[PDB]
RNA sequence: AACAAAAAGGAUUAGAUACCCCAGUAGUCUUUGCAGACAAUUAUGAAUGCCAUAGGUUAGAUUUUUAAUUUAGUCUAUAAA
RNA sequence: AAUAUUUUUGU
């Protein structure tokens, strides 16, 4: 028995008994604490008492025995299967960085997911996508397919504008005298130059290295 | 619509759901490290982790906002104890409003139990019903014993469990933030939510170091009324019936 | 949770209800963020303004003149579908339903159920009761809807005053004998609620709050109750004027 | 989300009595701008530049090769609204240390009014024409004037995108063409190299632009149209701009320090 | 039905992230390291941002708040989060700029994916509605399945002869008797030709005899039947009597989510000297020496084969930062694996002069000082 | 082919030598001039360039010591987390 | 064949039947019987019902066969006890 | 890495 006795959720009926008499018997209990009336009418709540849980899925009707019966369920909406059908067709999708920090929690007030991907505080991404999709495959009744195509094209041809801007952005800023940094491309090969230096040294220096061993084997010290 | 430094320059009053889960205070820890003591709070799994409830997280955090409140509605000190590597500044911001102590290092094993050495040279200071100091009890602060939190608030109740024995040991109320691999039997009040992240327990604070403030704002307010909402204590009261004793005998004599 | 609470046999109920109000608002995941208050702003003057009287020939002349295009309190469409509502009702209930509306401000909470076993004794002998029930529920608005017995308003003329039988407690219905004797003429404890336009004028009256410090002034008392900046408000949008200015707040009537 | 905030004097629904009517300035601010922040949201829609300011996004998307589209309307909507917030109800009055220090720089009013309106006429483009403040460590307040392009920032933080010169009709292989084409080229080589050609004091004190002048077509097409014979048009359209510019707001933008 | 909270949960931004994809398919029958792994084809997990206010606190949105020594100082933060709990109690994750920044790098070069073609160059796009399709219907028949991409069944020549023998058991052989029901449903419009034809000059077809007698007549045209066999499974054609089948179909869109451009055919206006011919040059890198049949080059991160012609020919440790030649991107696809293999053709002088000359490396610069 | 276990509950997760052993690079050479003796001979000329190494590496001063390695300092932060717990 | 109680020799040792060594018969193995004692052990009889988790592992099953559920065993570390 | 001489007693 590693563990201790906690008595936590007793404090008020262990204070309260304390304090209802005086050890010196024939005089008049002292004033309680401070905190005896505070939570005077705000008891503790049930702890260590296993419920059964929230079930997120029908459980087995044919078995006979089941066991688990008390154990948290998996959460699985109809978007887990269709996320998955899509940032596997479309891999290259995940490198988009995608932020999951919240700002408010109030970010799905403003998504009506009936006029288009482009919703108000979420950015376009494979959730749009899939959004899209659950909509007009439950309220249109389309099919999975049929609405996965619908909703994979409008993503396409507001992806195409993006690539586009970048492009053009550039060039017409230099018809008007405006120059940029380094590109990313340049600056991705400058770093490779300082690695592929240090894998140098190590290369040399692990190779004159070998050549010790290789003369080491054979002995010669006597100098014939 | 989001400052990191938010829930420090303007904590909020009440915590809603959307706030806990924008602060991730419904991330558990992961299904293999948990307590099934503390299945009730759990919403489900996602990503390997437990989800806690943001409904229970939400009713259980009113609820100890309902007793920081009353504790320091009665005069009671209260103590805020969050030891972590960035809860420094949480744990003093919500002290100041609620006009309690703070702590943001390891407890020392035995500062209740064992106040008498601790806490042996800490001064100590008598006030009225309205905070300001009284003049007279210099040779009470010199014999009294020191003193303990009348209500203790620890945010990372699964780091320390000696200062939260010594509060059941000691009879002394205790709020916490319950994790899902911490035990929820270690403390009186528990408050099922994320006890790793920085932004949840910042937002938990500021609820709480709120209900202080708006707790003692309605004590000091009924003092200017000749309202006093609590006794002196035991320990003041028999230092009172010593003094009447001393000063009888210069009545008669 | 209720069942957890165990209060001290010398608690007054004061004490009880409190405590089992505040067990309540733990579990407030608050109000919809969309959904306005349907009856408040122009709506809640136009109800003032057309069911004031004591004449139903007054109440459907007054809601006529709000149906009206171009009259100033924008409620032509409530109005217009209030009237529609109102001409396909028994006019007899109508007539002894405000008349009681009248009277219940002044009845207790237990005379009303003596003299409502009285009025409701009489009823099943009337015959737009037993009319409506079989051409409502048991024929389930077959063979057209209800026929009452007085076609509509405009029949009964203004001289009559049918409302006035069925307040008469007759000797051969016994008078309704209740559990108990207690009784009183208003709800020793119903302020639990979203504060009303009392609440609000108790506070005006016994204070110098602004118009948004008297709105905070509530959001405290209250520890924060969910709906009670949008029901203040409300309140000090039809019944307050900004009479001094920013510097304090009056009510309308005056 | 960016959001359109209100103009400086209802100009949205009355708009400048002999500047632009109504009509115009709804077109012109109300609409417009609403269109580019409906596109600038979409860009930083889930990027950092969420919640920054507009002249926060365009010191940091000023030299991004990947991000010049961004620039262009964290630039814009910054521009557009420099512009109409200097505008005035009615004509001011020019200070008098503000009308004491152009004579020192320009020579007279008269000079620095032919000047901002001839620069706009002789771009014969879009963009923006500025009345910068030139403050150096050591040298005086002296001011001068800047004509930027399409979508171009007069801060001197912003240099990569001051779009003053057009490269299609100022380098050739007369004289000047070649010495236009050496500065197009070495300030692109020291920009990509990082090196500095200008020295430039912390904080981007240097430059602070006082006034402004849209000269897009949208902002004057449809009061003052084309042009055609000299009635009205973008000639018209600057002059009457000089009646109603708040000298009073531009004297305190300037700062002047005092010399009298 | 679901309570707020559990709304709340599944609109979150946590709840959205995706399921791990499996990794790009390897060779099954081959041996790899198992204690060192290094990038892989393509991206697996989802790379994540935050705002530069919170990254000083380590807040990415996750269980807890990361460390700042691996997290912070770096220009563009990404991260990948394996696990956001793992045993040891702690968010394993990892720096995600591998694969965050080499679709910037690819992106940057402004060139779509187009389909394979066998070796009269043709460069038609991916994404288009003859081809780009998933959804289908009965009434298509081979002749549009080429046009297809994502097949339901899979490619029998791929397989192992493992894995082909659990498809035939256990996916193949318990479905003849839904697949006896699509013969009938074909018998069935058979019969309705001739009575249609017949009528302007059906018939329930529920009979063993006929379907059981119409196999035995194609036994002999042994082709017909495999066209009847993978409609009814949904398998990839492989004999050209065509779809580009010789490798495979992709295991993925065609072009992977990596660019979304759909054509090339387009000239960058240069400032001074005004429309260019081709596209700029890229900087490539020099790997592994044909002194290997063939020799590697770095472009944007990929590996791809060198131009069909030094630095080609031998190693040189001479040369500081290695061999590096600029080249020209000619054409890029994506491979039935799902690799980004790329058409890197050589480069002309006076592109790679002019690409300078915006840059300062140039010797002599082409604008003023060259004579001739 | 089974992965590695989840060690049990242990004391303490250390290793014994933190810090490699040096071996004494004299050693080496004396063995080296061992060697020759052995073939060559002892009065002979053929160690002549082995015998002068041993005398040049015992008048070299011998190496300092190296900083200790802190391996077995992040070994006690992981330890229950990365084992079934701490045993005593 | 090999190993090896016994018997026998050589050493060690204050003495050495011994431990070590040179050799070595029963016996070990095959077939047919007798014999029935074992730390024949999990120091824990067999069996039924029931009690919260985690990490490995064995033979299967199912599946959105990637990786998670699941039946019957076995083994570590724990909770309540 | 496969190393192994002996060494009793204490009212
Ligand atoms: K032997
Ligand atoms: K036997
Ligand atoms: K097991
Ligand atoms: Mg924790
Ligand atoms: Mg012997
Ligand atoms: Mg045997
Ligand atoms: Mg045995
Ligand atoms: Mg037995
Ligand atoms: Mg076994
Ligand atoms: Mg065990
Ligand atoms: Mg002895």
């Amino acid at each position: 028995g590693k563990g201790r006795i906690f008595q936590a959720a007793k404090v008020y009926q262990r204070a309260s008994e304390a304090a209802a008499t005086n050890i010196v018997s024939g005089l008049p209990p002292r004033n309680p604490p401070l905190w005896l009336k505070a939570i005077e009418s705000i008891p503790p709540a049930e702890i260590n008492t296993r419920p059964y849980p929230i079930q997120h899925s029908p459980p087995n009707p044919r078995a006979r025995k089941p066991r688990n019966l008390f154990r948290p369920t998996k959460i699985v909406y109809p978007e887990d299967e269709l996320r998955r059908d899509f940032y596997r067709d479309h891999p290259w999708e995940l490198a988009r960085p995608r932020m999951i920090i919240e700002l408010d929690g109030k970010d799905a007030r403003f998504l009506d997911w009936s006029k288009g991907l482009r919703q108000r505080g979420i950015p376009l991404s494979g959730e749009s996508v899939v959004q899209r999709q659950l909509w007009l495959m439950e309220n249109q009744g389309m099919t999975k397919q049929e609405a996965y195509d619908k909703a994979r094209h409008e993503f396409y041809k507001l992806r195409q504008l993006e690539q586009m801007e970048r492009r053009i952005a550039v060039e017409e800023a230099r018809m008007v005298g405006g120059y940029f940094g380094k590109d990313l491309l340049t600056v991705g090969m400058e770093l490779e130059n300082k690695t592929y230096e240090s894998w140098k040294k190590w290369a040399t220096t692990e190779i004159a290295r070998q050549e010790s061993a290789r003369a080491s084997m054979y002995t010669n010290v006597v100098d014939n | 619509r989001y400052i990191p430094e938010q829930y420090l320059r303007n904590p909020p009053s009440d915590a809603s759901l959307e706030d806990l889960m924008a602060a991730q205070a419904h991330m558990g820890h992961n299904t293999s490290l948990w307590n099934p003591a503390n299945a009730r709070y759990i919403y489900g799994v996602r990503q390997g982790i437990h989800i806690i409830s943001l409904e229970t997280t939400a009713t259980h955090l009113r609820r100890a906002a309902r007793v920081v409140e009353e504790v320091a509605y009665r005069g009671g000190l209260i103590l805020f104890v969050g030891t972590r590597p960035g809860q420094r500044p949480i744990v003093v911001r919500a002290a100041e409003l609620a006009k309690a102590c703070h702590l943001f290092t390891k407890w020392r094993p035995g500062t209740i139990t064992n106040r008498e050495q601790l806490l042996g040279g800490v001064p100590l200071t008598v006030v009225d019903e309205l905070d300001r100091p009284l003049s007279g009890f210099e040779d009470h602060l010199h014999d009294r014993r020191p003193l303990a939190p009348d209500l203790v608030v620890c945010l990372n109740p699964k780091e320390n469990m000696t200062l939260l024995y010594e509060c059941s040991l000691a009879k002394i109320p205790t709020i916490g933030i319950i994790d899902t691999n911490t035990n929820p039997s270690w403390v009186t009040y528990q408050i099922p939510a994320n006890d790793d992240s920085l932004r949840a327990t910042a937002l938990i604070s500021g609820v709480l170091g709120r209900a202080g403030e708006r707790g003692q704002k309605r004590r000091l307010e009924a003092a200017q009324r000749g309202v006093v909402t609590w006794k002196t204590p035991a320990d003041v009261q028999g230092y009172f019936e010593l003094a009447s004793a001393r000063a009888a005998d210069a009545r008669r004599r | 949770r209720l069942a957890e609470l165990t209060p001290r046999d010398y608690w007054t109920i004061e004490q009880r209800l409190s405590v089992i109000n505040d067990t309540i608002e733990e579990f407030s995941t608050g109000v919809p963020y969309d959904e306005n208050i349907e009856i408040g702003g122009k709506i809640r003057l136009a109800i003032d303004r057309c069911f004031k009287y004591d004449k139903i020939d007054e109440i459907i002349a007054a809601l006529k003149e709000e149906a009206a295009e171009g009259a100033k309190g924008g409620v032509q469409s409530w109005a217009k579908n209030t009237l529609e509502e109102l001409t396909q009702r028994s006019p007899t209930s109508l007539h002894v339903t405000l008349r009681q509306m009248r009277l219940g401000k002044s009845w207790g909470i237990a005379h009303t159920f003596k003299r409502e076993h009285q009025m409701a004794a009489k009823f099943m002998k009337s015959h737009d009761f037993n009319e409506g029930v079989t051409a409502l529920l048991i024929d389930k608005g077959a063979n057209g809807p209800a026929k009452w017995k007085p076609a509509s308003l405009d029949e009964i003329p203004p001289g009559a005053n049918i409302s006035e039988d069925y307040f008469r407690n007759d000797p051969e219905v016994p008078v309704l004998e209740l559990l108990n004797d207690r009784s009183y003429m208003q709800y020793p404890y119903n302020k639990f609620g979203l504060p009303n336009d009392y609440d609000v004028k108790e506070a005006i009256e016994k204070g110098n709050f602004t118009r948004e410090k008297l709105i905070d002034h509530f959001v405290e008392t209250r520890r924060g109750k969910q709906g009670v900046r949008e029901a203040v408000s409300d309140v000090l949008d039809r019944m307050a004027v900004r009479s001094k200015g920013t510097e304090h707040v009056q009510w309308k009537k005056e | 989300q960016h959001y359109l905030m209100p103009l400086r004097d209802n100009f949205e629904q009355e708009g400048i009595r002999n500047f632009l009517s109504p009509g115009s300035v709804n077109m012109a601010y109300t609409e417009y701008q609403t269109f580019i922040l409906e596109k600038l949201n979409a860009l930083v829609v889930g990027t950092d530049f969420e919640q920054k300011d507009t002249k926060s996004i365009v010191l940091a998307t000023a030299r991004d090769p990947e991000l010049a589209h961004v620039f262009n309307h964290a630039s814009m909507a910054h521009n557009n609204h420099f512009f109409f917030d200097h505008l005035s109800p009615v004509p001011v009055k020019m200070g008098d240390k503000l009308f004491y220090h152009i004579n020192e720089n320009f020579g007279s009013v008269d000079t620095l009014r032919d000047e901002m309106i001839g620069t706009a006429v002789s771009m014969f483009g879009p963009g923006f024409v500025w009345l910068v403040r030139t403050q150096l460590p050591g040298q005086p307040v002296a001011l001068r004037v800047m004509a930027t392009y399409l979508a171009g920032s007069p801060y001197p933080g912003a240099h990569w995108r001051r779009q003053e010169m057009d490269a299609q009709t100022s380098i050739g292989s007369s004289p000047q063409g070649l010495s236009n084409g050496q500065r197009f080229f070495e300030r692109s080589a020291a920009g990509f190299k990082g090196n500095k050609l200008e020295p430039t004091a912390p904080g981007g004190t240097d430059l602070i632009p006082i006034l402004c002048l849209n000269t897009w077509e949208y902002a004057w097409l449809r009061e003052y149209g084309t042009g055609v014979g000299g009635m009205g048009g973008k000639l018209a359209y600057a002059q009457s701009w000089w009646n109603m510019i708040d000298w009073a707001k531009v004297e305190e933008e300037a700062r002047l320090e005092t010399r009298i | 039905g679901v309570s707020p909270g559990g709304a709340l949960l599944r609109t979150s931004r946590m709840f959205s992230l995706p399921p791990v994809i499996p990794p790009p398919p390897g060779n099954k029958l081959q041996m790899i390291s198992e204690r060192a792994s290094a990038t892989e084809a393509y991206p697996t997990h989802q790379v994540l941002t935050t705002f530069e206010s919170s990254r000083s606190r380590g807040d990415w949105g996750l269980k807890r708040p990361l460390p700042l020594k691996s997290t912070t100082g770096t220009t563009y933060p990404m991260v990948k989060v394996k696990e956001m709990d793992s045993l040891e109690q702690i968010t394993d994750f990892t720096s995600g700029t591998q694969h965050g920044l080499t679709l910037k790098k690819f992106q940057a070069l402004n060139i779509p994916i187009s389909t394979p073609s066998e070796i009269r160059p043709v460069q038609r796009s991916v994404f288009e509605a003859d081809t780009d399709v998933t959804a289908f219907s009965p009434d298509e028949q081979i002749q549009e399945a080429e046009k297809r991409w994502k097949f339901s069944g899979p490619w029998l020549a791929g397989m192992t002869p493992g894995e082909f023998k659990e498809y035939l058991a256990k996916t193949v052989r318990p479905k003849r008797a839904e697949f006896r029901k699509f013969i009938q449903k074909k018998i069935a419009a058979q019969k309705t030709e001739a009575a249609n034809r017949e009528l302007q000059e059906k018939p329930e077809s529920i009979t063993d005899d006929e379907v059981t007698e119409y196999l035995r007549r194609l036994r002999n045209d042994n082709q017909v039947l495999y066209d009847l066999v993978g409609q009814f499974l949904d398998l990839a054609p492989l004999k050209p009597p065509s779809p580009y089948g010789g490798r495979g179909p992709p295991i993925t869109h065609p072009s992977a989510g990596i660019s979304y451009l759909r054509t090339a055919a387009y000239l960058n206006n240069h400032p001074i000297y005004g429309p260019q011919k081709s596209h700029p040059p890229v900087q490539a890198r020099v790997l592994k020496p044909r002194r290997g049949n063939d020799a590697k080059i770095g472009v944007a991160g990929f590996v791809a084969d060198g131009p069909l012609g030094s630095v080609m020919d031998k190693f040189d440790p001479s040369i500081e930062g290695g061999a590096k030649l600029w080249v020209n991107v000619d054409k890029a696809t994506v491979d039935s694996t799902g690799r980004v293999q790329l058409t890197v053709s050589d480069a002309k002088a006076t592109d790679v002069l002019i690409a300078k000359e915006l840059i300062g490396d140039a010797r002599e610069p082409i604008f003023g000082s060259a004579p001739k | 082919p089974n992965k590695p276990i989840r060690l049990p509950p242990l004391k303490q997760l250390r290793v014994r030598q933190a810090n490699k052993a040096e071996e004494n690079p004299c050693i080496a050479v004396m063995s080296s001039v061992l060697a020759c003796w052995a073939s060559a001979g002892y009065n002979s000329a053929g160690c002549a360039t082995v015998e002068n190494a041993l005398r040049a590496c015992m008048d070299a001063p011998k190496p300092a010591p190296k900083p200790n390695n802190t391996i077995n300092y992040h070994l006690s932060r992981f330890q229950e987390r990365l084992t079934q717990g701490k045993s005593k």
